[PDB]
RNA sequence: CGAGUGGCUUGCUACCUCGAUGUCGGUUCCCUCCAUCCUGCCCGUGCAGAAGCGGGCAAGGGUGAGGUUGUUCGCCUAUUAAAGGAGGUCGUUAGCUGGGUUUAGACCGUCGUGAGACAGGUCGGCUGCUAUCUACUGGGUGUGUAGGUGUCUGACAAGAACGACCGUAUAGUACGAGAGGAACUACGGUUGGUGGCCACUGGUGUACCGGUUGUUCGAGAGAGCACGUGCCGGGUAGCCACGCCACACGGGGUAAGAGCUGAACGCAUCUAAGCUCGAAACCCACUUGGAAAAGAGACACCGCCGAGGUCCCGCGUACAAGACGCGGUCGAUAGACUCGGGGUGUGCGCGUCGAGGUAACGAGACGUUAAGCCCACGAGCACUAACAGACCAA
RNA sequence: GGUCUUAAGGUAGCGUAGUACCUUGCCGCAUCAGUAGCGGCUUGCAUGAAUGGAUUAACCAGAGCUUCACUGUCCCAACGUUGGGCCCGGUGAACUGUACAUUCCAGUGCGGAGUCUGGAGACACCCAGGGGGAAGCAAAGACCCUAUGGA
RNA sequence: GCGAAAGCCAAGGCCUGUCGGGAGCAACCAACGUUAGGGAAUUCGGCAAGUUAGUCCCGUACCUUCGGAAGAAGGGAUGCC
RNA sequence: CGUGGAAGUCUGUUAGAGUUGGUGUCCUACAAUACCCUCUCGUGAUCUAUGUGUAGGGGUGAAAGGCCCAUCGAGUCCGGCA
């Protein structure tokens, strides 16, 4: 699995999956990715993100 | 009860106000008790994903309001742990009103439901639209 | 009428003082059954990682599925059974009779012991066998020591010495089994005693925390609400009633917490290998890199990294042995982060 | 109607205390009692079953959360296996609380000519002390046993280290017309308690990196101050719980009870002698402490001109002093450096762009730049520092 | 009762009240559950008209009650910051002190004992700690009675 | 900046709100910062802490002695160039 | 609509005055009435300095038996007095 936010591979036996109100699902590899997402930042706009680079 | 298949950190207590994820006419529920639970001195009785709870209707239709009913916890904000180590958390805390036989009082369920809850309460699951 | 409530903490691990030996001392050993064999081994704690295992439990709904299991990596290089001590049965319990030592000693055993220069293994053996003919032989145990030098992550070279009981078939067969092991040089490995998938009891001296108060040491509550603002936050209500006019040792008080011997039961051994498969990127924090004989113990193990931990075949297992679990994955992701 | 036991209620007495022993309730923390609420094992039934009801042994463990009221009590609600009662100065202010009671202010009703009063109500209203002794929790130094190192023994001591529940199979079975509806046993999980641990999730993280407001250093760069971070965002190590791991089976002796054999008393009789069974309770099992156990212990090796130890030095798996543990060139113990592994989020400078603007100027954008800065971790590496060296010792 | 004491015999209003003993009065509202609070009833133990009654916009560090929002008050505690605390140099008091004193369990005793009795335990000294006991220290009580006391 | 407000800085003054040294510096206490999920369940009582907040625009109930209630409430906006 | 600028008027740590709560800190104190935060007032029956007056069964008192130099239901000193 890849982190639906940054794009890196989620280490097996790690991370969290957030279940949206509409039933959608977001697999986060870490708290950092979750926190940046909560601030409304889009992964492509953050240089350190695999998605961006 | 039948093993949940996941480890839960109870995210609710006696007195918590949660969402009623169904079409019974009850919009908001207040946790009053947790089925089969026994705490300890000073400890607030806790409830979480998969637990059956006695509840009170705080918001909703006039006929439903103030009624003391049973319900099943379908979603919670505090993470739960699945066998493969992944944590799972929802956008809100929700329960579905249930009867003496554990069949949902309402006809339709609103929002996603945890698979673990779906397995424990089959009839509650069959009414589910999305099982995550 | 004042709600009931269990007391704060167990009275079974007292007194809560600093341990006399940093090296753990088992206070019990397994039963005597099949083939004779050393009833214990030891290693050094490195750190933890997780593993993905295939469910073995035949009574589990998840039998045959992937499962993530926490694992503590312990470096378990070969040890040396340097001597065979015999105990005789006396009206005052068991007492050491004699010991049969060797010639081959590790290059740095002299950092702890006064290595024998003139010894007579045959006279000791003779004395032991004579005691057996008389039926006064209590039990047989091996003086064992670790080889810290084989573990780079551990600074010490001074071997850690402990006594490990030898149990097995009849006394004659294990007396001979013991002597065989010792005579070689005493070299034995984790493999010789344990098989991956079995349950072991792990002993170790816990992490030290120096002096700590009742809240952390015994789990007593903190003063609540207004009672927390008057000048008392982490102090208990009272040291006792008016009568008896003395403070009972049972009241939760401040003192040494940690650095105590603990013996944790039923620790499943996930894998016994050798090399760097379990090692972590960047190295185990405050430890180093693993690349040698190791043991993956399910869950936690008492003590900090670098501490000597002891293994022993489980004396009171709850479940049946499900040998050689299938390890699909072993995390090597950095522990820093 | 009669006979008792307790000392939980109330009354009685005035024996102790008024050059002063801080009232009620609660809270917190510890020990206990049994007249047992649950749990274990039993007996009877107006015992089919399921469930009741009554009784016996039994104090191991448990007995919780909430609404009014200061309440104790009690009423009430939903949970529960059950939500038992009592003693410890009606345990517990040199522990807390100040809501009740019970000063000085004030109001009401009633009483009083009045000052004032009330075993009525009401609003406000003060709690000091640096522990000498003893007690206990933890930590040291000495003496005794009587040169050193290592390993043990186990008299004693502590434990609840484990208690309880739900679910599945048994089984829609036994039982019962039906309705209803078990058990042995084997499994899965939960809860309360207990000990430990940090890979995972979560918290912190005034290490660190970034953004940004006011002001000062002329601007830029880079900084100070705005409380021990100006504010905001992220967060390594570490510490943590909201996270993770572990906490029997089985023996032995019994109670109540079910029985065997069996006599006094040819019979009968579980009892008088003897015996087979039988409780969550008792003992063992398991964990923890424990050579100062005065019968002051055991074994092996080393040494008595030298074993070992101390000072010293580099350090932490240790730590309030002390103690403990490791390394000291026969070396990787700490640091520098370089890698690795991490945190933040794209540096200064310069170039292009940029709404505009004659121009000056210009917030900002892109590139250089997976940049820059930083690291309590790891590895490599003797480069620096563990040098020099003093001393005790049968 | 369908007057009598002692003049009159409570009118408007308000009312279970800061007044109502009974009392958690009854009905209702609100809450899962409300000796509280509010509305109504009210025969008021013992309301009531400048001993002022009723009512009231505005005002209030005045008493009580409810709701929304919020949060470590709580579930249940954690980590961190600064000053102490601990160790070292220097400076350097006070409270308190019949005596002895290593105590513990029972008992006894003017019935609430470290010191009496019987047992049990107990090698000496020192550091830190929270305060169980010394009916700890601080005051010839802050309650009650007494005095041919005081104001 | 509304300001004799805060905060920062001059002129001027001071390091005398006058004992120091050491331990990542333990327990415990005083003042504090940050705390997941629940959100007053705590308590006699939201005590303590917190929430809100400046300014402009929209909009503003019962009741009223017509003054007031009222900043009721509720909603939106806010920098730089 | 504007002007005007009233008020024992509002906000306000302006100066200044005061002190609801914390039942916080202190309680051999910094202090025989102190410290911090919160809180109240702040154009008036306001606050404030100096001067001046009222004296003990007497003053003064928007009244608490409050105050009259750390003492007041009758000051302090000495005397009556051993
Ligand atoms: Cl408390
Ligand atoms: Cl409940
Ligand atoms: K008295
Ligand atoms: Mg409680
Ligand atoms: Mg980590
Ligand atoms: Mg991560
Ligand atoms: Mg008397
Ligand atoms: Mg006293
Ligand atoms: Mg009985
Ligand atoms: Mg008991
Ligand atoms: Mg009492
Ligand atoms: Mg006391
Ligand atoms: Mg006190
Ligand atoms: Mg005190
Ligand atoms: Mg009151
Ligand atoms: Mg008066
Ligand atoms: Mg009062
Ligand atoms: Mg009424
Ligand atoms: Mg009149
Ligand atoms: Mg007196
Ligand atoms: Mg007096
Ligand atoms: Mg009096
Ligand atoms: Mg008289
Ligand atoms: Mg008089
Ligand atoms: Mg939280
Ligand atoms: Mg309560
Ligand atoms: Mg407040
Ligand atoms: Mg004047
Ligand atoms: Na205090
Ligand atoms: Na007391
Ligand atoms: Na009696
Ligand atoms: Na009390
Ligand atoms: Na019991
Ligand atoms: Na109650
Ligand atoms: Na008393
Ligand atoms: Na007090
Ligand atoms: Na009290
Ligand atoms: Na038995
Ligand atoms: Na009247
Ligand atoms: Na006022
Ligand atoms: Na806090
Ligand atoms: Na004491
Ligand atoms: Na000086
Ligand atoms: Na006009
Ligand atoms: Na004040
Ligand atoms: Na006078
Ligand atoms: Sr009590
Ligand atoms: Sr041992
Ligand atoms: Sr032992
Ligand atoms: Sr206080
Ligand atoms: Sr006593
Ligand atoms: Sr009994
Ligand atoms: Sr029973
Ligand atoms: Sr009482
Ligand atoms: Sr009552
Ligand atoms: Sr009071
Ligand atoms: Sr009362
Ligand atoms: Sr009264
Ligand atoms: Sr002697
Ligand atoms: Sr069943
Ligand atoms: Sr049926
Ligand atoms: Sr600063
Ligand atoms: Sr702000
Ligand atoms: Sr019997
Ligand atoms: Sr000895
Ligand atoms: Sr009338
Ligand atoms: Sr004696
Ligand atoms: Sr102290
Ligand atoms: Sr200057
Ligand atoms: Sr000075
Ligand atoms: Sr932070
Ligand atoms: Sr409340
Ligand atoms: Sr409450
Ligand atoms: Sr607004
Ligand atoms: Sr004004
Ligand atoms: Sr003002
Ligand atoms: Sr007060
Ligand atoms: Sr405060
Ligand atoms: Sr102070
Ligand atoms: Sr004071
Ligand atoms: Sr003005
Ligand atoms: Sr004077
Ligand atoms: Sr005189």
């Amino acid at each position: 699995r890849e982190c639906d936010y940054c794009g890196t591979d989620i280490e097996p036996g790690t991370g969290t999956m957030f279940v949206h109100k509409d039933g959608a699902t977001t697999h986060f590899c870490s708290s950092k990715c979750e926190n940046n997402a909560d601030l409304g930042r889009e992964a492509r706009n953050l240089e350190w993100t695999d998605t961006a680079r | 009860m039948e093993a949940l298949g996941a480890d839960v950190t109870q995210g609710l207590e006696k007195g918590s106000l949660i969402t009623c994820a169904d079409n019974t006419g009850a919009r908001e529920l207040k946790v009053i008790s947790v089925h089969g639970y026994s705490g300890t001195k000073n400890r607030h009785p806790k409830a979480g994903l998969g637990d059956k709870i006695t509840v009170s209707v705080t918001k909703g239709t006039p006929e439903m309001r103030r009624q003391v009913l049973e319900a099943v916890v379908v979603r919670q904000r505090k993470p739960i742990r699945r066998p493969d180590g992944t944590r799972v958390k929802f956008e809100d805390n929700a329960a579905v009103i249930v009867d003496e036989n554990e069949d949902p009082r309402g006809t339709e369920l609103k929002g996603p439901i945890a698979r673990e809850v779906a397995q424990r309460f089959g009839s509650v699951a069959s009414a589910a639209t999305m099982i995550v | 009428p004042q709600p009931s409530r269990p007391r704060k903490g167990s009275l079974g691990f007292g007194p809560r003082k600093r341990s006399t030996s940093e090296t753990p001392r088992f206070n019990s050993w397994p039963s005597d059954d099949g083939q004779p064999g050393v009833q214990g081994f030891a290693g050094y704690k490195a750190g933890m990682t997780h593993v993905v295992l295939v469910n073995d439990e035949p009574n589990s709904p998840r039998e045959g599925m992937e499962e993530t299991v926490p694992v503590t990596v312990i470096e378990t290089p070969p040890m040396r059974a340097v001597a065979l001590r015999a105990y005789e049965d006396t009206p005052y319990g068991q007492r050491p009779l004699t010991e049969v030592w060797t010639d081959e000693f590790h290059s740095e055993l002299d950092r702890t012991l006064d290595v024998p220069e003139d010894h007579d293994p045959d006279a000791a053996e003779e004395q032991i066998r004579d005691a057996h003919e008389a039926g006064d032989l209590g039990d047989l145990r091996l003086i064992t020591h670790t080889v810290p030098d084989a573990v780079p992550s551990v600074p010490k070279k001074k071997p850690d010495v402990m006594e490990t009981r030898v149990g097995g078939g009849s006394v004659s067969d294990r007396l001979d089994h013991a002597l065989d092991i010792v005579e070689d040089g005493g070299e034995h490995a984790m493999n010789d005693i344990f098989r991956a998938g079995e349950y072991a009891d792990v002993a170790g001296v816990t992490k030290g925390k120096g002096t700590q108060g009742p809240v952390k040491r015994w789990g007593v509550q903190k003063r609540k609400g207004k009672h927390a603002r008057q000048g008392w936050r982490r102090r208990i209500g009272n040291l006792g009633p008016w009568n008896p006019s003395r403070v009972r040792s049972t009241v939760p008080q401040q003192g040494q917490t940690g650095y105590h011997q603990r013996t944790e039961l039923n620790k499943r051994l996930i894998d016994i290998g050798e090399g760097d498969e379990p090692t972590v990127d960047g190295g185990f924090v405050n430890y180093g890199e693993v690349d040698g004989p190791y043991t993956l113990v399910k869950g936690s193990v008492p003590g900090p990294d670098k501490r000597l931990v002891r293994f022993r075949p489980a004396v009171r297992p709850n479940d049946q042995p499900r040998l050689d679990p299938e390890v699909r994955y072993v995390s090597n992701e950095s522990n820093q982060g």
